[PDB]
Order: structure tokens, then sequence, then C-alpha cells
């Protein structure tokens, strides 16, 4: 997959647009346009027309293979629906590969293992969807560090705000805290922010947190 | 769109509209603030998601622990539309037309009516034969062509249907987002065309006892009559 | 040259 | 026998802990090592090998 | 007094003076007819308060009407049955065509995926099946198509069974004509080779029956003496897997008693023995084991099979003398240790609360409580309470009966 991504880059690149938000008016114009008179490696931005399309997106998390790899599996037999789409970002592949190497635990390294098996023949298919690192810089908030969870929310938050019709779903472990972002990933009691942060397409993604709309809209399954 | 019609789904289903249902909706599982008594505010991107995606799951859409269908597999949408011919023309009336214009208008309209049922599934399919042509089969390309052929439908390689694009002014179309809609169906379907061709001819080069013999001989008479049919070499 | 039948005639 | 329950009143029941013991119990077993059934420790077959030893 | 409504159906109490009614057994209720309600339906013949009137038009009509036929239809109905040979011709074509369209097994890595279900391949074995007078099993045909080369191990050979039957040849129904002698026919050979197939693809996936059914068919097909070989060996291992001592032994004596007729390149008789020899160990007869494989070594020296059965039952003889004997005679049998045991065991095993032998007990045909059981007069059996009908005493007892 990397050396898939590094030939087909320029075409990602290329295909990825400039502003992230009014998705929904750009794929409107896309369209009229359209109306008026192969196939490269599968990524959210270069996608996110693709992912408008899909019914159902899963976000993948790297807890959940801490014992066993059958809920990943699960998502990727759901994966050839055609209605259902898989999102995977760099940051869950680092802390997949980082726990099978180093946690203490061999059943989660072995899982983490065959997760990253099955992710890596999934993206060689297509049927899943990656966010490389440089499309996580293009999404993330302006100068805000980003770590699995983190980046996870925002790839929600930008789903629920641009592409509200495309229903979100998270796969995680059920002890990780990432799943109430409002209760633990909280910056404190900010001014700036309130609970329609969520849908202000300036305010950055991560305003979100504060409010329980963006669990609201978010499902963990 | 979740809890209706999706990416490939043949049912035409406007969640909105309260179609279908024998009773006039009291209670809306979907509400977010008690204004939507009398302002439900139905079509807005987020109020939208909020009743579509309360509503059940389908027949169409899949529950998260219900095994799902590989729809999205090029051996089950060939087959879809062979199934689709074979339903639209009977055996009896396809017979006579390959033994053959005298026809009768009932039949004619029947003719017609397939040709006009297959251009429909063919846009519906579309997206996802596309997805799947990388991890196809010869087999089932060659039903593409097969399935294609029954049903009365000359693909445009550049009667026929598939070249004329259908009728409407640009400014009054579906252009929402969301929806699977293939306005330059005619292209589409000349670019499938083009590539299941190059994936055959992919196949047969990489594939090259009396049943494989005979198997090859089959494959090989087959590929060229339907080209020539199509209007198609090699 | 006969059979048990449930109906005749 | 004085007033209507609603879901919440009649859940507390399963809520407790005598109904999960009455209802809600996994029996722990293991295949027989004579007749190959599934069988609970403490309870035999009446064959004369399971009578004379006990699985 | 009345507190519901007045109807039969209605729940809570009502009284006599207020709204009388008749005395309603056990009525249909406003959903329909209950199990309990059609149970008696079916026995007495009528709803148990006989107010209902009895309608089974329907039944008759799907019945009676459906099975009536006149004795002239009846009699050209035989002489106009189909043509057997072009329908099994047509039934094997379609079979074949089903066979190779069936798609492919995508190699996924990282998890197993899932084998595509056969939907059109039913009615095609079906017909197959039907034909042949053989029974084809779906698990078996499902691992064979999944498995890469059982799948052109099997394509082949029905090829060249339906080459073989085109041009002219269908042994099976030649046979029986003439019998209305000669050896396997190249037709005959084909349907034993797919057959034997099958059964190694229902063996890969763990249906063992399946295995011994199918293996069973292709013998009654067989009649040359190494193709009997051959399917006696295959069987007997089929029943080894299966839990059927019994046929594992009788298919392996009867491949050793081939052997005569069969050259010395097959090792069918080989493999007949170490079947024997493995059936003798699963009866627990450590004896009659080692005299078989020394047989089976005096006969073939230096079978791989045998020598590693040799090697097997030395281990088992150097850790006998920790029981200073063989198991008693005794038991004998009583240890079960095959998966395929532990299968049967989980499906027609007597179950905690039903299904035994107190729950009920089956007479010839009939299912009876365990009090009316004919096996046993105990203590809750109702034939202790019978006694001195009135011929003779019968029992020194003075107490009861
Ligand atoms: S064999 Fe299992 S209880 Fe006796």
């Amino acid at each position: 997959v990397a050396d898939r991504l590094r030939v087909e880059q320029s075409v990602i690149t290329s295909l990825i647009p400039s502003s992230l938000r009014d998705v929904q008016v750009q794929m409107l114009m896309s369209n009229e346009r359209n109306a008026l008179n192969k196939r490269p490696l599968m990524t959210m931005l270069s996608q996110l027309e693709y992912l408008n399309s899909i019914d159902s997106v899963f976000i993948l998390h790297s807890s959940l293979m801490a014992t066993s790899t059958d809920q990943l599996v699960s998502a990727v037999r759901r994966l050839p629906s055609g209605k259902d789409s898989l999102i995977v970002t760099m940051s869950c592949l680092r802390a997949l590969s980082v726990k099978s190497l180093t946690s203490p635990s061999m059943k989660e390294r072995i899982a983490c293992a065959r997760a990253l098996e099955i992710v890596s023949y999934e993206l060689e298919k297509g049927r899943a969807v990656l966010l490389p690192f440089s499309e996580e810089i293009l999404l993330h908030d302006a100068g805000a560090y980003c770590d699995e969870d983190l980046m996870l929310w925002t790839v929600a938050a930008f789903l629920a705000r641009e592409l509200p019709l495309v229903k979100v779903h998270t796969l995680m472990h059920s002890n990780c805290t990432a799943r109430t972002p409002y209760r633990f990933l909280k910056g404190g009691h900010n001014l700036l922010v309130s609970s329609r942060s969520l849908y202000d397409k300036g305010a950055p993604l991560l305003s979100s947190l504060h409010s329980k709309e963006l669990r609201l809209v978010t499902h963990n399954v | 769109v979740y809890g209706g019609s999706g990416r490939g789904d043949l049912l035409y289903e406007n969640p909105d509209a309260r179609r279908h249902s024998g009773r006039a909706l009291g209670v809306l599982n979907g509400v977010r603030h008690s204004s939507q008594a009398t302002m439900p505010e139905s079509g807005q991107l987020y109020y939208r998601k909020l009743i579509l995606h309360s509503r059940p799951p389908n027949g169409s859409c899949a529950g998260l622990q219900r095994h799902c269908h590989d729809t999205c597999n090029w051996s089950y949408l060939i087959p879809s539309l062979h199934r689709c011919a074979e339903s639209a023309i009977s055996a009896k009336l396809w017979e006579k037309m390959c033994q053959l214009v005298n026809l009768t208008q009932y039949e004619r309209q029947r003719v017609r009516d397939g040709q006009n049922l297959y251009r429909y599934e063919v846009h519906q399919r579309l997206p996802l034969l596309e997805e799947s042509i990388g991890w196809a089969q010869l087999d089932d390309l060659l039903g593409w062509f097969r399935s294609a052929r029954r049903a009365w439908v000359r693909l445009p390689t550049s009667s026929s249907a598939m070249s004329c694009r259908l009728e409407g002014h640009a400014d009054s179309r579906d252009t929402t987002p969301g929806r699977n809609q293939v306005f330059d169906t005619p292209e589409r379907v000349e670019q499938l065309t083009e590539a299941t061709v190059h994936r055959i001819r992919e196949e047969l080069q990489r594939l090259n006892s009396a049943r494989r013999l005979a198997r090859d001989e089959e494959l090989s008479r087959c590929v060229e009559e339907e080209l020539g049919w199509h209007g198609v070499a090699l | 040259a006969a059979a048990a039948a449930a109906a005749a005639a | 026998p004085k007033r209507k329950k609603n879901p919440m009143q009649l859940r507390r029941k399963v809520y407790g802990l005598h109904f999960k013991e009455k209802y809600l119990k996994m029996e722990e077993w293991y295949y027989c090592p004579l007749c190959a059934e599934p069988k609970k420790p403490g309870e035999w077959c009446r064959r004369e090998d399971c009578r004379q030893i006990k699985p | 007094y009345q507190r519901g409504g007045w109807s039969p159906g209605s729940k809570h109490q009502k009284h006599m003076t207020l709204n009388p009614t008749l005395y309603l057994y056990r009525f249909p209720g406003p959903h329909g007819p209950g199990p309990y309600t059609m149970k008696y339906w079916w026995t007495l013949g009528c709803f148990p308060t006989g107010m209902e009137v009895p309608f089974r038009l329907h039944e008759f009509l799907s019945t009676y009407q459906q099975e009536h036929v006149p004795v002239e239809v009846e009699e050209w109905l035989r002489c106009y049955i189909k043509d057997p040979l072009s329908e099994l011709v047509n039934a094997s074509n379609d079979f074949f065509k089903a066979v190779e369209v069936y798609p492919e097994v995508e190699s996924a890595r990282g998890y197993k995926t899932l084998q595509p279900s056969i939907a059109p391949l039913l009615v095609p074995m079906k017909k197959f099946e039907e034909q042949l007078g053989v029974k084809i099993s779906p698990v078996g045909l499902r691992s064979v198509l999944s498995n890469p080369v059982l799948k052109d191990r099997f394509l082949d050979d029905l090829f060249d069974y339906k080459s073989y039957v085109e041009k002219g040849g269908s042994t099976p129904h030649r046979r029986l004509a003439r019998s209305r002698a000669e050896t396997t026919a190249d037709d005959e050979r084909s349907l034993i080779l797919l057959l034997t197939t099958i059964s190694e693809g229902c063996i890969n996936a763990g249906n063992y029956s399946d295995a011994a059914s199918v293996l069973a068919d292709a013998l009654m097909f067989c009649h040359d003496p190494d193709s009997q070989a051959t399917t006696h060996a295959n069987i007997s291992f089929a029943s080894l897997l299966n839990a059927d001592f019994k046929g594992a032994e009788y298919n392996g004596r009867e491949a050793a008693l081939l052997q005569p007729q069969v050259k010395p390149t097959s090792t069918a008789c080989a493999r007949g023995y170490v079947g024997w020899a493995a059936a003798a160990a699963y009866q627990d007869d450590f004896e009659k084991a080692e005299a078989i494989v020394k047989d089976g070594l005096t006969l073939y020296v230096g079978n791989e099979h045998l020598e590693k059965l040799a090697n097997k039952l030395q281990a088992l003889r150097e850790e006998q003398p920790s029981v200073y004997k063989q198991v008693p005679r005794s038991l004998r049998e009583s240890r079960s240790h095959l998966p395929s045991q532990q299968s049967r065991g989980l499906l027609s095993g007597s179950g905690k609360g039903f299904s035994n032998e107190f729950d009920w007990v089956e007479f010839k045909n009939k299912l009876y409580p365990s009090k009316m059981d004919p096996r046993n007069n105990e203590m809750g059996s109702v034939f202790r309470r019978v006694g001195d009908l009135g011929s003779f005493i019968s029992t020194s007892r003075s107490m009861e009966r």
C-alpha cells in the first residue's frame, strides 16, 4: 500500500479539493457541471463524493483489537456490501503497529498484527478508505495536536458537519475513554465554544468535543 | 439515505415522502426539538440526518449484526442483469427473435420495456460494477456481454438505447449530492465496456486435459461471437 | 383388471 | 393489586439478582469421556460403565 | 360482576346472571386457532367445544383431489414418462455448466473469505441425483468447489462422464436391463472418481457420514476388483472418522479379501488392512490390532501406513505396562474419543429434562409417557398397579397388586 500510495500520490493530490467547508455546495456544483454537456487508491479527501454516496461509514480505532480481530473481520465483511465504507487513519495504523510491537499482552500483539494484515489487504483491494498523514494535516485543526482519538473524532466531526446524510459509526473498545469525547477529551471551560460550534463552519472541528451533539450524531457500535 | 434505497439498490424510495404507508404518521421517531411538532424542518440536512438515521433498517439496508450481502460483487451483479433480461423477454420471444421485422405490437412494446428496464438497472448498478471491475472474472464478463445481448441493448462501443442520453433540461435535473446519479450514462457505459474488454484480454493472457481444452475452445468461440454481435473485436 | 380409485364417473 | 406498573417498574426485577440466578444462568459442562455426550459434573448415566466409574 | 367485554374472548371476569354463557371448554381466540385447538382438531376431528362446524375443504382439495387420477390416465402416464437417457444427459449438461460458472473463492489475506453460497447448483444436483440414483452432499460439493485442486479433479471427471454418456454409454442402465458380468466401463469409472472426489470434499469439510454415504454409492456403482478394493478402503477410512467401527472393520476385511484380485502396484489392500487394524484399536482389541498389522506387514513389507500404525501400536504397548494388561473385557468399548462421537452425543444424546427415559418413551412407532413405558414396571409405572386380573394370584406378595 505504501508503494501504491507513492505511485498514485499525484492523482490523489489533484483530486483533493482546496476548501474543506461547504462540501455539499461543492458536490452540487460538480453535479451541475457533469449534467451540463483506471482506479487509484481510495482515500477520504479524494473520495469525499464516494463517502457521500455511501450510507454507513465505520471509523476504525486501535483499541478495537485489544484481544481479538472479530469485530474488524465483521467490519470488512460488511465492506463488500457497497453501501458501507471503512475509514482507517495513519494515526490508527501507527497506534496498531506500536501496540503490536510493545504491548505486553501476546493476544493483543497477535490481534494487532492480524488487524494490520487485514487493513493492508482491504486497502490493496480498495474496498477500504485511508487517511494519510498529509490528509491528516489538511483536515485537522490549524494548530491542534491530534493523537489517534483526536484524529478519529476530527474525522467524525468533519463527516457530521460536511456529510450529514452519512451515518458514522465508530469501532472501538468499550473500555476506551475516547467513546465519550465530552467527558474525557475536553479542553476545559472555553468561552469561544458552544453546542452549535459543531455546525459552525468556521469554527475548528475539535470545538464539537465540548458538546454531546457530536456524540448524538456519532454512534459507538 | 441510510434506511432507504442506497448505492446499488433498485427500489426507488423518497424517504421524505411517506409512500408505501397505510397510516398517517402520528409520531416522528427522529425529533430533536419540541418545536418540530409544527416545524419539523425536514429537508434541512441535519434534521433529515436525524430522522433518516432514526429510521429502522429495511430490507435494502442491513443491521449492524445481521450478515450483509456482497452486492458489490461482479459475479452477483452480472447474473442480476441476466435475470433482468430473462424476465423482461421470455424464452419463446428470445428464440423467435434469434431465429428472425414482423412482430406483434404487444411483443414490440414488451421488448421496448425490457430495454428500458435494462438501461435503468445498468444505471443503478454502474457504481458497483465500476468498483468491482478489478477483481471480476472472465466468466462473469462474458456473462455481462451475454446479458446485454439477451436484453437486446447494443453497448456503445463507438436496437440501441444507451447511446442516447435521457431528456431533461440541465437546470431542472436532480443534482443533489448523496444520490448515485450518473448524468453521463453513455460515456460511463462505454468506459465500462472498454474496461471489461481489456480485462477479458488480460484474463485470457493470464490463462495462456480434454475438459480444459474444450473449455478454452468454447470460451474463445463465445468471446468471438458475442464481441462480433456487440460490434467489438479482440 | 381393477384398481382402487378415489372417485369414479 | 392497587395501581398499574410501568416498564421500568417491571424491569426492576431483572435489575435484581434473583431473576438472573433463576433465568439467566449458563451451565458449565463437558463431553463425557465414555458416551461423548454433554454432561454436568456430579450427574452420570445408568450405563454399567458409567455406574461403575463416574466421569 | 361484569368487568370486561361480554364476548367469551374478553379477559376479565364475568358472572352467570349478567352474562350467562355456555360451557365452552376451549375455543380459538381473536388471532386464529392455536396449537392446542389445532391438536384437538387433528385428534378428535373438531374443536373440543363441539359448537364449531368442521370445515376441511382446503385439506380435501390439497390431498384427495390432487391424488385422484382416473384409471386410463394412471395407465398412460407411465408409458408417457420422459426419456431417461436424454433427461440424464440434460441434467449432466446443466450441472456441469453450473459448476463451471460457479465463482472461484478470493484468497483474502488476514482472514478467511466466506465461500459463496451454492444456490444454482442444488437443482442440477437434485436432478443428477434423481437420474443416477445417487445422493451428493451439498457440503461436499461446497468444499470441492472451494478447494482449487479438488475443483479441477471434479470438473475433469464430470466432463469425462458427460462425454462417455453422450457417446451412447449408460453402464448402470445397460447392466440393469441385462439383469432383467462384464467389467467397469469408462463412464462408470468416471462416475466413481467423481463420487470419490465428493467424498474427499466431505471429509475435508468434516461431514464423515456424508462421505461414507457417497463412497457407499460409489461402491454400489463399481464392479471392477481394483475399484472395489479402493472404494472399500475409502469407506473404511470414512467410517473410522465417522465412528462406525463395525462398518470400518467390515470394509477393511472386504478389501483385504479382494487383495488377490488386485495387482501388486495398488495399495488398496494395505489401506484396507490399516483400516481394519484401526477399527480393532478403536474397539480396544490391541492384540487383534497387532496381529492384523503383522499380517499386513508380512503382505506388504515397507508400507508407510503400516509402519506408522506399527509404531503407534508399539508406543501403546510401551504404555500398557502401566496398566499391566489390556483393557478389561468388561467394558472393552466404553471410552469415546472421536469428534464424530461427540457430535452424535450432542445431537441424539438424552437431554436433562427431555428426550430421556423419563420424559417420553418411544413404543413401536408411538410416543408414550414414562409411566406407560412397557420396558419397565418401575414405581412410576401403571403396570405396577395391576394384579390378579382374575385368573390366579400370580405373586406371593400380599400388600398390593
Ligand atoms: S457417557 Fe456421559 S454420562 Fe455416561
